[PDB]
């Protein structure tokens, strides 16, 4: 999505964008960035751990 | 209500005893709830010993006795009591078991604990465990060679899950002993320079075996043995056409020679220069293959 | 928390020795007050009476201190994980262990003087002959210095001294931990170092029977042993004279 304007269908297209909205959006993106950061790190750790475990209690690992 | 996980299926006889059943429960009253745990004695003893790991040796008798009584030890460790053993051999057996459990962390944490506070027999214990580690490396590499030779020759085309499990156990052992030696050099404040040199030599040996086990396991799991060009073992993965590729690069080499004549230095392949930096050691290594002696692609996997 | 009855040797003696060790560790940590408090907690220091039990406890504490490397010393440093083959300063570690042994003996003597127990030191029964325990501690220090200079000779003229060390070890049938060494064990229990002299002598006639004419070692060996033995006698004499 470049700065090519789309065809407006409501005035809700121009609605919202205030400084309060900016602050809320920045707080939310910070929070979700942190949460997804932790989640993805845990996912990679679990992936590597399960790959290294192999058949120690597992079956069908082929 | 649940049971523990084994380092290798099937579960031992300890799984079939109620002592393995660790379960928490809640009793309702007329004043509240009271919550308790059942058969946590084994982990209580284990964690007490580990927190006493800075002086673990003196508590090994009683702690090992408690673990045996709770059934935490493997079924084979129940036949020998801490009263008839000494703390050192008890610890060596525990360290061995941690190796087959693929638990290098227990050894690393225990040795780091021993590095602090006065404990004279810690040096003796680490010495004994290091020669034990090296001899275990030797036996594991010998056993791995015995498993892999029948596949290299081609006698066994498909191994069983048990052979695959044993190979995975050997690889995990290699990883754990790597970690043990690297920890050892990490908290080693003082060794002879010759000792450091040979310890680094043996750790490099462990790296070679670990990567070799990984790659050979990968070929076995992918079915690339005996060899990948074997059309009989290729039913799930791209097969290999040795003749086409080898003849193509032989023709490439001849074409390069004929173009170079005596006005160019370029008369060898890029892989040829690559092996040249390593010298003719690789030539002697590969001088047992058909379609050229030490010529890429070498015929032997 | 006193223990009833003195008697020659029982658990009360072990309790008294543990209390003496704790007071001595306080003195090493530089606390005269706690050491004196423990001393008063066992025996009044206002007494000038001869106390064979007190002297025996002091002597046993000294024996343990001189035959075992003291707490918190570099010998514990490689006892806790450092020893697989050893590092490059093992001889220095042994030397400084002897240094700390001398320092601890000095601290114990000063502790006894401070708490007034050195004055109460009267006698003990040794080999059928009575020795003042003050003299016993003096001899402990003298043979500790003898062990120090013996390690010096061990460094300077190694082959003969090590041959004598191993021969005396054979005659002594005492075990050696792998963390310790042969010289370390020999230098720890300084009570029996005398074996080394006659071991040297036996090796001396053994070699001199073989030695023939046109031999300079024929006299050099004797020169070396003469110097060494004179030196130990020298150091013992001077320590005794200085510390009387």
């Amino acid at each position: 999505m470049e700065q090519s304007q789309h065809n407006v269908r409501l005035n809700l297209s121009t609605l919202y964008g205030s400084v309060t909205a900016s602050s809320v959006v920045c707080q939310a993106i910070y929070k979700i960035s942190a949460t997804r950061f932790l989640i993805c790190r845990d996912l990679l750790i679990l992936q590597h751990l399960l790959l290294r475990l192999g058949d120690m209690a597992l079956v069908g690992a082929g | 209500l649940s049971r523990g996980i084994p380092p290798s299926y099937p579960p031992p006889e300890q799984f079939y005893y109620p002592s393995t059943y660790n379960f928490d429960a809640t009793c309702l009253l007329n004043s509240g709830l009271i919550h308790f745990a059942c058969t946590g004695f084994q982990k209580e003893t284990l964690h007490f010993l580990k927190k006493s790991g800075s002086s673990l040796n003196e508590a090994i008798p009683d702690g090992y006795n408690r673990c045996l009584a709770a059934g935490l030890l493997a079924p084979k460790f129940t036949d020998v009591q801490a009263s008839s053993l000494s703390q050192e051999e008890q610890l060596q057996a525990i360290l061995a078991a941690a190796v087959e459990t693929s638990s290098l962390g227990l050894l690393t944490s225990c040795i780091k604990r021993w590095t602090a506070e006065e404990q004279p027999r810690s040096a003796a214990n680490l010495r004994f465990v290091l020669e034990w580690t090296w001899k275990k490396v030797t036996l594991t590499k010998q056993e791995f060679d015995r498993l892999c030779f029948r596949l290299f020759d081609g006698s066994c085309n498909f191994i069983d899950p048990h052979t695959l499990q044993s190979l995975q156990q050997c690889h995990l052992y290699f990883s754990n002993l790597t970690a043990v030696l690297n920890c050892f050099i990490a908290q080693a404040k003082e060794v002879t320079q010759q000792g450091a040199v040979d310890l680094t030599n043996k750790q490099s040996v462990t790296r070679l075996l670990t990567l070799y086990a990984s790659v050979v396991l990968w070929f076995c799991r992918s079915g690339m043995l005996p060899d990948s060009s074997d059309e009989t073992v290729q039913l799930t993965r791209p097969f290999y056409n040795y003749q086409v590729i080898q003849q193509y690069y032989s023709d490439q080499r001849k074409k390069l020679e004929r173009l170079a004549r005596g006005k160019w230095d370029t008369s060898s392949l890029m892989i040829d220069g690559l092996i040249n930096q390593f010298g003719d050691r690789i030539q002697q290594l590969w001088s047992r293959d058909d379609n050229g002696t030490g010529k890429y692609p070498p015929a032997n996997l | 928390a006193v223990v009833k009855d003195s008697r020659p040797d029982q658990i009360a003696h072990d309790d008294k020795t543990k209390h003496l060790k704790a007071a001595f560790l306080r003195y090493c940590r530089k606390d005269i007050l706690g050491a004196q408090s423990m001393v008063d907690s066992l025996f009044s220091d206002s007494d000038m009476e001869p106390d064979d039990e007190l002297d025996l406890a002091v002597n046993q504490i000294s024996v343990d201190l001189i035959d075992d490397y003291p707490a918190s010393d570099p010998r514990w440093a490689e006892s806790v994980p450092e020893e697989a083959a050893g590092f490059s300063n093992t001889s220095l570690i042994l030397l400084h262990q002897l240094e700390d042994k001398m320092k601890a003996h000095s601290f114990f003597v000063d502790f006894l003087h401070q708490v007034g127990l050195f004055s109460r030191l009267s006698t003990c029964q040794t080999k059928g002959m009575l020795v003042a325990t003050r003299l016993l501690l003096s001899e402990h220090a003298e043979k500790l210095s003898a062990a120090i200079v013996l390690k010096n000779h061990h460094a300077k003229l190694p082959v003969l001294v090590n041959s004598a060390i191993q021969l005396a070890l054979d005659k002594r049938m005492c075990t050696v931990p792998q963390n310790l060494t042969a010289a370390d064990v020999y230098f720890r229990e300084v009570s029996q170092m005398e074996i080394i002299f006659e071991c040297l002598v036996d090796k001396e006639e053994a070699d001199l029977e073989s030695t023939s004419i046109d031999s300079v070692e024929w006299a050099n060996i004797v020169v070396n042993v003469n110097t060494i033995l004179k030196d130990m006698l020298h150091v013992a004499c001077q320590y005794r004279q200085s510390k009387n």
